């Protein structure tokens, strides 16, 4: 009795965050896959989802 | 007074074009690979 947002994604169990995946955000992020060659140091940091 | 004309080689590097010059730039130079 009281709960206010219910919601459904994935299981952050099968999906272990040690090994292959991340979920803190909705994404499921992992670190180093496909990372644009020629840019700056900010970048890249979207193209890990 | 000619702007280009036949003279050569000159005492300057700007004479006779080596060939040789390709099969380094295939192997031993790394790229940016494009910091």
């Amino acid at each position: 009795y009281g709960a206010a947002v219910v919601n459904i994604d994935l299981n952050r169990d099968f999906f272990d965050t040690a090994t292959g995946i991340d979920l803190t955000k909705g994404i499921p992020l992992v670190q180093d896959l496909l990372v644009p060659i020629g840019v700056t140091a900010g970048a890249e940091q979207s193209a890990e989802y | 007074k000619p702007i280009i004309e036949r003279q050569g080689e000159t005492v300057d590097g700007l004479t006779i074009i080596d060939t040789s010059i390709v099969w380094p730039i295939l192997c031993q130079c790394t790229y940016p690979l494009v910091e």
